[PDB]
């Protein structure tokens, strides 16, 4: 949800 | 259209999974100079991540392929070829949204947050041309990358709580920068470590929504552990 | 390019995810006249399977929107513009695939495997053709689909065995043509039901994988179950 | 697999 649009690089 | 007619036709690509349509429709948006707004930014993040994570994933498979190729020059060769093809794909985008961010997205932003997030996202997408660029460019683009991530880091330390989840990500990538980019464990191990420990502490001090940080703080310290052992 | 050279570059498109261009190299190779291997065909139906459905699923998508928003003229209006956007990439694919069929595809056929193989495909095209269709151009476009799926039907009864994948799956294929299309339940479930028993009984006198066969008899009954209540 | 490529109506 919201961490989607931050482009995690995980 | 109007900024409105566009926005609405992005969350109508959205649903219908038209990626490549939904970033044209928010890239409009943006060239009619107004500062977005939070629905608008996120809008046009989630498009791009899609339209330039798809040419990734795909430079991924192939440029692996073309390296398990020590058979047949032959099918290296079109393993190249193909490569190439897509990196082609991959720098025009990341051109424009460079280029959405210089010209636009920083200088209109007038909330610390939303600056942080673009230059994080400018870190990121110069970050996405270092891994396919080599080894002339490599150099100075490799310093771009760093230099966006820097100044977000520096903006973040004095705006932002340490548990909000702009900041521990731009912590996130920016670690994975270190670490995969500048190959300098000791810098990415570091970075993350006090992210990880500031946000903890403020933990202690303490709203608001802090299930997104945590899972944020979980993958920093899965991190940490896989490069100790 | 070389047809080997078509070929491999299918493969790679496949590995990649890219269907738009596994669809291009094997519309070249096709359009050159001679009879595909079997490997060469279930390429051409992997990548357009793949280009279609992504299609389908967004007409899905924005159909039931435009459908389900009573008033908002405007908002309605941009939603059924999208959709005949979206139709008008999908009536492109379909007939291209239905012109290689024409051409060359079922000309070229020298089995009769493969010649059901290309008359369901034939059937299954139209079909979607069918499905976004309006105005009298449907009447004309579900006879086309039932003659190609009924033109198989007939070749695989008399040289298939009852048990054979593609026998099987196109009984399910034309049984929801039926349904879905014709809305012929009756005609449906009758269909559905001998293709079942014929390979029920096969199996009573009786080398070949039956796991695929049993796995499309499973979808069969699951159908009959759900038209029956 | 194989049912994949017939492109199966389920």
């Amino acid at each position: 949800g919201l961490l989607d649009x931050l482009d995690l690089a995980s | 259209m109007d900024k409105n007619e566009l926005v609405q036709k992005a969350k109508l690509a959205e649903q219908a999974e038209r990626y490549d349509d939904m970033a044209a429709c928010m890239k409009s948006v943006t060239e009619q100079g107004a500062e977005l707004s939070n629905e608008e930014r996120n809008l046009l993040s989630v498009a791009y991540k899609n339209v330039v994570g798809a040419r990734r994933s795909s430079w991924r498979v192939v440029s692996s392929i073309e390296q398990k190729t020590e058979g047949a020059e032959k099918k290296q060769q079109m393993a190249r070829e193909y490569r190439e093809k897509i990196e082609t794909e991959l720098r025009d985008i990341c051109n424009d949204v460079l280029s959405l961010l210089e010209k636009f997205l920083i200088p209109n932003a007038s909330q610390a947050e939303s600056k942080v997030f673009y230059l994080k996202m400018k870190g990121d997408y110069y970050r996405y041309l270092a891994e396919v660029a080599a080894g002339d460019d490599k150099k100075g683009i490799v310093d771009q990358s760093q230099q966006a991530y820097q100044e977000a880091f520096e903006i973040s330390k004095k705006e932002m709580q340490p548990t909000h989840p702009i900041r521990l990500g731009l912590a996130l990538n920016f670690s994975v920068f270190y670490y995969e980019i500048l190959n300098s464990p000791e810098k990415a191990c570091s970075l993350a470590k006090t992210a990880f420990d500031e946000a903890i502490a403020e933990l202690d001090t303490l709203e608001e929504s802090y299930k997104d940080s945590t899972l944020i703080m979980q993958l920093l310290r899965d991190n940490l552990t896989l490069w100790t052992s």
